[PDB]
């Protein structure tokens, strides 16, 4: 047993705009906090999906940064920290140079 | 939470100009063509122009070409639909809806669109008048009231009876031009004890001349 | 321009009914056609936009079909909801050329008019002006007629005939004849007539009332 | 001006379980039809995210292809037509071997 | 929609071992760790031992050192605690919750719990009586009724008044031992003007007995 | 296991008003405290899990503090939700220890008991045994006294007292004395006492009723 997904359902979750994108925490991102962060990856609104023309680019209009609260595995003592990272609010299609 | 925003009334004189407006709201704006629907009373939908607000194209139709310039903000996330040089044959209501493809062209959600009379009339306020029923009778199982607003100009009017809390089998008639002016009406049906025991009051808004008096109606 | 052709207008069926509208291209759409709802208030929504695709949040019951230049939107279960005019648009090439709309109307048994006749206001009589006003309530169908008797002679001149649209409650017409005259003319005349010939009754309803109170 | 996101509020989008992803459609990835289609990109529910414990991978324990209605732009005649790709129903954190 | 599912009545004998059920629905149940806590009537909260479904990982606390065995199950997303060999000391309430870290331990959601009950005593049928006011005697403003049901075993009772409509100002008292068996009362008051007009039914229903039969109190 | 130590228990105050319970640890749990919400019901909630953070669908009244191996939840502004034992928990490491589950009750107007004397049903009569209740329900606070009164001697075994846990809608304690006597008794005797002693008067509030029918 199956379903079929109807075309404008396919296009309006495929259009540009800011969706829920899981970003890996590396050291190169955010760097020494901690050996290991709890957890490893977390999750921000990012501009991604594709516009209907191939010569228009999924591009962030605007962008506000924000602070998550993060385990720091510490073995001095480990602590419930703070860190932040870069989100969008809304995108639009240009043109491509 | 995808519609689009169109000032419902619009009114210029003759020879005049528009610069319609089409909210866009709950999408990205830049994703999505615009197109504009022209109306006559009555008569079948023509197409004007769709315009794309990602890279800026444009398309008109033949016949209203320079009837009609399209034009997109940003900033502001709205459509823009300038009629050049009007007459009584754009008297019409026009409409904003988007769609995507670049083959397909099925615009998915309409806004509510916009009545534009065109008419160098002077805008006057209404008079409203409690339609009251005949003296001494007749009854009795139900009674019915009604009100009457003669010689406003233009539209819209808001009809609403004790401010919309009776809205249980009312009639609202549209309005029609008499002389130059619109006349509308308007009846309720209630059981012989309501009225006159509760007082039903008749609610009119006529919002272009600011003046909106509600009429209590008594026998 | 690819003209769009619905050859229908009015069309009439009971509930619960299989209800079919048409529409012909002039040629191949290659399976381009949307079908859109425009309710009796002006909202306009689209309903199946190819041969046979819903739109987000629309009932089974419309079902799309046709193939090649003909093309026919199907309601499988009629129902009070489903009053509008369709339209039909193809999307092979620009412009997007529409048809004429079919006004869906819904039949149910003939009931006769309640009519109920109303002397000018006397807020209104001391401004200088008189309208007696006429209402005919519920109906069905949209066939009515009205003749306004002064003193038993007929007026045609300050009558104004204003219709509401098909009911979506208990789809029943309703109209309001309103005769505007002039006080001068209005006070020399007595006694006042509202006809109304319907299908309900080969004699006509009148309500008629004296210009001093009977 | 700012939010404090809370740590409860972090991990459980940031948990091993299946979300939506954009997934760029290519001539590789699903073949050639036509030239191009419309969209360029598509949604399905994936299992992304990270697990507790570093040593445990992110894996799909049942899945299911999904169908969706795709514009392929054909020049002979452009048609929408069907396309398929495989979605994900449940994910489990899982050692890595 | 994130929860945890207990069965809250338990029942076994002296001797005998329970396998309690944690069933974890509306999460991904193995990035959690599922743990156990038993509190006894009106005492403090006991932390028997946690369990990773992840990658089966288990720790148990010392005291319970071969009392709790901790499983769980991929399929059907379930956990399971094996209380090896009960006495009269283990009945207490126990609960099922989830932490999210290693290092915070912090169990966000809990099981509603599951009381277990440890006897093996007859488990017999109550007898509802219907609580009468009094032979003509006080009548002021409002009058209570009250209803009871002695001799019942075990744990739980269902009581409500006339199908549960009746929830406004209802006292149901807690369960108490006597002669080895639960006596439990409840009382509704109600206005001198509602009794005996309206009739008040008292509904009980024992389940561990499956025989329940609601009563009409009449004067 | 690191002894998690609450030093109070009972707990009363008034609506509106800043109430604080502390925790004591026996060693450094470096912040790695979780303050837990056990309704009377048995259902228990995350309220605060840090020094001071917020679990979700918690109101911002509820306030964490404390740094070291002193810690405290500090309810901001009192109200008839917030009826429930709080206790907290450490996570520095296993065990997970608890500490002793404060009561917290609110404060009001103290309020006389409604009393009332339920002699044995005719359902349960015939059945060979009976059974005096004697309801009172609706009071401030919580410190009362049964005394039962067969003609004018007191019995005290077969008195059975349940008490109501603090009420969530007018913050009134209740409790039942059931008197379990045997019929083949209960005929030898005529009136029956249930006395009342509260902190609302010195005087035992009493109802009686005598066994042939007052």
């Amino acid at each position: 047993q199956r379903k079929v997904v109807s075309w404008i359902d396919v296009y309006t979750r495929a259009t540009c705009q800011p969706r829920e994108v899981v970003v890996p925490l590396t050291v190169e991102l955010m760097g020494t906090v901690a050996k290991q962060l709890v957890p490893s990856c977390v999750t921000v609104q990012r501009c991604g999906g594709c516009c209907p023309d191939d010569g228009l680019e999924c591009v962030p209009t605007g962008q506000h940064q924000v602070r998550m609260q993060i385990l720091m595995i510490r073995y001095p003592s480990s602590q419930l920290g703070e860190m932040s990272l870069e989100e969008h609010s809304q995108c639009e299609c240009r043109p491509k140079k | 939470q995808v519609q689009l925003q169109q000032p419902g009334t619009e009114l210029v004189k003759p020879g005049a100009s528009v610069k319609l407006s089409c909210k866009a709201s709950g999408y990205t704006f830049t994703g999505f063509w615009i197109h504009w629907v022209k109306q006559r009373p009555g008569q079948g939908l023509e197409w004007i122009g769709h315009i794309n607000p990602g890279n800026g194209g444009t398309n008109y139709n033949e016949k209203f070409k320079r009837m009609a310039t399209l034009t997109v903000d940003k900033s502001s996330s709205t459509a823009y639909m300038q009629l050049s040089s009007l007459t009584s044959e754009d008297s019409a209501v026009y409409y904003c809806a988007r769609s995507y493809s670049n083959y397909v062209r099925a615009m998915d959600y309409w806004g509510q669109g916009t009545s534009v009379t065109v008419s160098s009339a002077k805008t006057t306020a209404p008079s409203v008048y409690p339609l009251v029923p005949v003296c001494g009778g007749t009854t009795g199982s139900s009674v019915t009231l009604g009100c009457l607003v003669k010689g406003y100009f233009p539209e819209p009017v808001t009809l609403t009876w004790n401010s919309g809390s009776l809205s249980s089998g009312v009639h609202t008639f549209p309005a029609l031009l008499q002389s130059g002016l619109y006349t509308l009406s308007s009846s309720v049906t209630v059981t012989s004890n309501t009225w006159p025991s509760q007082t039903i009051t008749c609610n009119v808004a006529h919002p272009a001349s600011s003046t909106k008096v509600d009429k209590k109606i008594e026998p | 321009e690819i003209q769009m052709t619905q050859t229908t207008s009015s069309l009439s069926a009971s509930l619960g009914d299989r209800v079919t509208i048409s529409c012909r291209a002039s040629q191949d759409i290659s399976n381009f056609l949307n079908w859109y709802q425009q309710k009796p208030d002006g909202t306009v929504k689209l309903l199946i936009y190819y041969t046979s695709t819903l739109h987000s949040g629309v009932p089974s019951r419309f079902s799309g079909s046709g193939s090649g230049t003909d093309y026919s939107l199907t309601i499988s279960n009629l129902e009070q909801e489903d009053i509008a005019t369709y339209f039909c648009q193809q999307g092979k090439t620009l412009p997007p050329t529409f048809g004429g709309g079919t006004k869906l109307e819904i039949k149910r048994a003939d009931a006769a008019p309640t009519v109920s006749i109303f002397p000018p206001s006397s807020e209104q009589l001391t401004s200088g002006g008189a309208s007696v006003v006429c209402f005919l309530n519920n109906f069905y169908p949209k066939e009515i007629n009205v003749k306004w008797k002064i003193d038993g002679s007929e007026r045609q001149n300050g009558v104004l005939d204003s219709w509401t649209e098909q009911d979506s409650k208990d789809s029943t017409y309703s109209m309001s004849s309103t005769l505007t005259l002039t006080k001068d003319e209005y006070e020399r005349h007595n006694s006042y007539t509202c006809e109304a010939t319907h299908k309900t009754s080969t004699s006509p309803i009148v309500k008629s009332f004296n210009r001093n109170e009977c």
